[PDB]
């Protein structure tokens, strides 16, 4: 019988790959999308109407 | 109080975590026998200097099996609703 | 949201999107595919500038701290995961759950996380400490 | 090291030429003896010491002996006959024996302290013999 | 305690290309090389073959 | 600062790595391999100017002769750098017009078995021929030509 | 296993063997090797020691670090358990009827010698004494 | 000395590998000494780091080699200038760089600009065709800005390869991303689980 083509009847679970919640097991390997970008955060700005300002407004 | 005491803590670990990526000590030994005449040493702590060529020293790629989970907390289902023969 | 008009559409996904949501302190969206990649989106320019790698199989839920720069995700793969918005990182993977968690609320006070699983439970976590302290079972389903 | 200079000797250098001249002999044959045999310290201490020896006789023949000029000492310390960074020690209240310059250093020890050498050796101990690890000099403080 | 050092063998010249010392000291009297006589050597001689019959 | 030989020495006791005392260095050589694209640009940047025969570099380098990085940027007074360069592109004319026959090195200069030379046996003591430099008129450049 | 464990019995029998004073020769230093080849050309200056290595019969010599940590096969702990196990102590005579102790080494009559109370509130911590005698 | 050092690192990491049947020459050249099997082409392929590497090491011998044909005394001033100008236009071809940088060929056109810039210039007037146009610094600085940019890429590119070689490669587990090909088997997976 045929079943090493088998669908996911049983699926792995996260949290076991390199570093997670392990972090000093982390490893010295990070090269290619990691590493550059956006290190300075956009915060919005004042007037965002959403909680405060709504109820100042009607 | 809450936003400060998470930030504050995570803060402290990303630091080190990015770099995984005098000070002094007094100890009292519960062990009696003692140095000398002295319920306590005190000690002094350096680190040793990290060679910036050396390259990493372990393997590290060991691999097991996930930990237990931790025990089941109880099931607390209200009761079962029998349905038997036609549904 | 009056006129209900279309003024967008982003086509950065690859099979589906299904999390959204609009961060309520920086001009990002985020969003979540069963392409298994969660994507931010920056408000000022359409394009993306973010991907948050970690998940396994295909993401179902995402929220937004309300006042860490922090986000949190829910996959198949029975977990969430907590990402740092500013350098992408993960910082806590929180399984526990035994199934194919989604549905996530994030609120500042403890409990920062609240998580919702086909196992049939729903999960209080301590988003400090990352560790779990409530397994709220009385969900049959 | 004279083309290095391009001005040529002052007057005094047929005084220092035929020892300095041997100092070099010297350090070719240290530079070159065989590895093996010898510790994995030892074997760098010759050029630390012929480099001592060297630095010292300049600085004796100028300092102690007069025999060379000014001009001709520091032309000695422009064509690096001499290690005028050590000689500066010399010149020091309480370094006027010293070994190396490595064995000052402190920084490069493990607690933050100079080499074992200088520790006044009559005060370090009633028998203990040294030879420390930077260039296996006994005790260079008296 | 409330309330001689070893002597050594200077040659400090620093003209004396191949003799000179002046702060590497030899004492007056010294060991160079410590070494067992032969009932010394004659008992460790035995402990270097038991480790070889082993093989 | 500390003795020039003892980097030779060093150097030389190490160099073919089959050493096995000098076997625990390994280690540390093969992870200096990370810094040594650093190393190579150091290097190259320092390289002396053609009017120069010898020129002498400060380098910082790993007490294994594992690696040696040259630790000087090397500075210049424009107007004087194009000044020396202006001269060469005149003596380098000059030669180029009288040489008639200008014989080009060949490249690679050594051959792949060819081991690296000795330097300190090789190099070190064969007197260096002089460099392109033009001939300065003391009476018109006497305010450079020292 | 360890944290937990309870029996006073067996702590008390651990304590006797123990020994009482820190041994720092064990701590402090390594063998000259080339000194026991004869040779050590470092002989004053040397660090390492210049005397008689442990004879390679004597099985206290061989102890590996994982046996040690185990604790299966490791020499001195079996030199230990030995003495321990020869170090003398009672067992009842075969007279089942018997309920005798003879008591000695009281020290001499006078104010050095032991009062009855001091027999009396002590071992009828243990049973019930039936008879006491006393010699002086 | 960067060119010993140059040289036993990368032959140290060819036997820490344990590839005992690739040669590395004194010119850099990385020939196997045999025919391999299979296995051991499986095995040894490893390219795009260490090559870079080495052929960065090959370009500093050919100048440093120069600076010692001259030292010698059997290449004079001159014919040492033409050899580092040679070097620097004419990298594009002694550069096995060129295949696994290919970005590179810019530097490559650029210095070929630069040659004609310069030679026409230089043989104006009485001046002959051919070698003799010592002019090399133009050249030699279009290659250290492309070794500005390179340092950082390969001391990184080298510390992955490195430190997967000393702690092992830790690809057992990490996420996969699901491009083209993976798309349309990946629907049905999430499509069946849903
Ligand atoms: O590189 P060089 O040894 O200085 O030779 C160059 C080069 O000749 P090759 O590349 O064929 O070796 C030029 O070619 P390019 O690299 O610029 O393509 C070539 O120009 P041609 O292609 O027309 O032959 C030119 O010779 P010419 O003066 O005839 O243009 C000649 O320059 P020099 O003669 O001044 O050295
Ligand atoms: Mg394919
Ligand atoms: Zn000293
Ligand atoms: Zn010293
Ligand atoms: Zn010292
Ligand atoms: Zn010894």
């Amino acid at each position: 019988m045929t079943t090493a083509h088998r669908p996911t009847f049983h699926p792995a679970r996260g949290g076991t790959a390199r570093g997670e919640g392990d972090l000093s097991k982390l490893s010295n390997q990070y090269s290619s999308k990691d590493m550059p970008s956006h290190t300075k955060m956009k915060y919005r700005q004042t007037g965002q109407e959403t909680e405060a300002d709504l109820r100042k407004k009607d | 109080d809450a936003t400060e005491k998470t930030r504050m803590a995570l803060e402290k670990i990303v630091n080190s975590k990015v770099a995984s990526a005098a000070q002094y000590i007094r100890y009292t030994p519960s062990q009696q026998n003692g140095a000398a005449g002295s319920q306590q040493r005190i000690i002094r702590m350096v680190e040793e200097q990290k060679d910036p060529m050396e390259p990493p020293k372990f393997k590290i790629n060991q691999k097991i099996p996930r930990a237990p989970p931790s025990p089941p907390a109880p099931v607390m289902h209200s009761p079962p609703r029998k349905m038997t023969a036609k549904d | 949201l009056a006129s209900g008009q279309l003024k967008l559409s982003l086509t950065g996904h690859i099979s589906s999107v299904r999390a959204v949501k609009v961060s309520p302190r920086h001009p990002f969206l985020f969003s979540g595919g069963e392409d298994k990649q969660v994507k931010c989106w920056d408000l000022e320019y359409n394009k993306v500038i973010r991907h948050y790698h970690g998940h396994l199989s295909a993401v179902q839920a995402l929220s937004v701290h309300p006042s860490l720069d922090v986000l949190v995700t829910c996959a198949r793969d029975s977990t969430a995961r907590v990402w740092d918005m500013r350098t992408k990182a993960q910082v806590h993977c929180f399984a526990g759950h035994t199934n194919t968690v989604a549905d996530v609320v994030c609120q500042s006070v403890d409990p920062q996380v609240i998580t919702a699983s086909h196992d049939a439970t729903v999960r209080l976590w301590d988003l400090a400490a990352g560790r779990s302290m409530c397994t709220l079972t009385h969900h049959k389903k | 090291k004279l083309r290095r200079v391009r001005k040529s000797p002052p007057e005094g250098w047929d005084l220092i030429e035929p020892t300095l001249e041997q100092f070099e002999a010297k350090m070719r044959e240290a530079e070159t003896e065989p590895h093996e045999g010898k510790r994995k310290t030892e074997i760098n201490w010759p050029i630390f010491r012929i480099h001592h020896q060297r630095s010292r006789y300049v600085y004796d023949m100028y300092y102690k002996k007069a025999e060379i000029s000014r001009e001709l000492y520091e032309f000695c310390l422009t064509a690096k006959f001499a290690d005028a960074a050590l000689i500066a020690k010399w010149k020091k209240q309480g370094y006027e024996n010293l070994c190396c310059v490595k064995c000052v250093n402190t920084r490069d020890s493990n607690f933050g302290t100079a080499c074992i050498c200088r520790v006044p050796k009559s005060k370090l101990d009633a028998e203990r013999v040294i030879e420390c690890v930077h260039c296996g000099c006994h005790g260079c403080s008296g | 305690e409330k309330g001689e050092k070893r002597k050594r063998v200077r040659n400090d010249d620093s003209a004396d290309i191949d003799g000179y010392t002046g702060p590497w000291s030899r004492f007056i009297d010294e060991k160079t090389v410590a070494k067992p006589t032969p009932e010394l050597q004659k008992q460790m001689d035995e402990i270097v073959k038991k480790r070889q019959e082993k093989s | 600062e500390m003795p020039p030989e003892h980097v030779r020495k060093v150097i030389r006791d190490h160099g073919d790595m089959t050493s096995r005392k000098y076997r625990h260095d390994k280690r540390v050589y093969l992870g200096a391999l990370k810094y040594m694209p650093h190393a190579v640009l150091k290097l190259l940047e320092n390289m002396p100017m053609p009017w120069e025969q010898i020129r002498d570099v400060k380098v910082l380098y790993h007490i294994t002769g594992a690696i040696t990085f040259v630790n000087d940027i090397p500075r210049v007074i424009e107007p004087v750098y194009m000044a020396q360069w202006g001269t060469m592109w005149i003596m380098m004319r000059r030669e180029k017009r009288d040489r008639r026959h200008f014989k080009r090195m060949r490249f690679p200069p050594f051959d792949d078995e060819e081991p690296p030379l000795d330097y300190a046996d090789n190099i070190l003591d064969v007197e260096p021929l002089e460099p392109i430099q033009m001939e300065l008129d003391p009476e018109e450049d006497g305010a450079v030509a020292e | 296993q360890i944290a937990n464990n309870m029996d006073q019995a067996a702590h008390d029998r651990l304590r006797r063997m123990g020994r009482t004073q820190p041994y720092y020769k064990r701590n402090a230093p390594h063998i000259c090797s080339f000194f026991v080849k004869g040779e050590c050309k470092r002989g004053e200056e040397c660090p390492y020691r210049h005397e008689k290595p442990t004879d390679p019969d004597d099985p206290l010599s061989r102890q590996n670090i994982r046996d040690r940590y185990y604790g299966t096969n490791d020499p001195v702990a079996e030199k230990i358990l030995n003495r321990a196990a020869a170090a003398p102590t009672l067992s009842p005579p075969a007279d089942t009827t018997i309920t005798t102790l003879y008591i000695g080494n009281l020290g001499p009559s006078g104010a050095q010698q032991v009062t009855e109370k001091d027999l009396n509130d002590f071992f009828y911590q243990y049973g019930d004494i039936r008879c006491l005698r006393v010699l002086t | 000395q960067v060119l010993r050092q140059g040289y036993n690192m990368l032959n140290l990491l060819i036997h820490r590998k344990n590839l005992n049947y690739l040669h590395l020459d004194y010119n850099f050249n990385l020939k196997p000494v045999k025919t391999l099997t299979t296995k051991e082409r499986k095995k040894s392929r490893f390219g795009n780091a260490f090559h870079l590497c080495r052929e960065i090491l090959r370009l500093t011998k050919l100048v440093v080699d120069a600076h010692v044909q001259y030292r010698l005394n059997n290449v004079d001033a001159y014919q040492l200038a033409d050899g580092l100008q040679y070097i620097f236009a004419h990298v594009g071809q002694l550069t096995g760089m060129y295949r696994y940088k290919y970005k590179l060929m810019r530097q490559v056109r650029m210095c070929k600009d630069l040659k004609h810039l310069i030679y026409y210039r230089f043989n104006t007037g009485p001046v002959g065709k051919g070698p003799g146009c010592g002019f090399w610094a133009p050249g030699w600085r279009v290659w250290l800005f492309f070794l500005r940019g390179i340092t950082p890429l390969l001391e990184r590119w080298l510390g992955n390869l490195l430190s997967r070689q000393f702690e092992g490669r830790h690809s057992k587990g990490v996420a996969k991303t699901v491009t083209k090909q993976r798309v349309e088997s990946h629907f049905d997976l999430e499509l069946r689980a849903a």
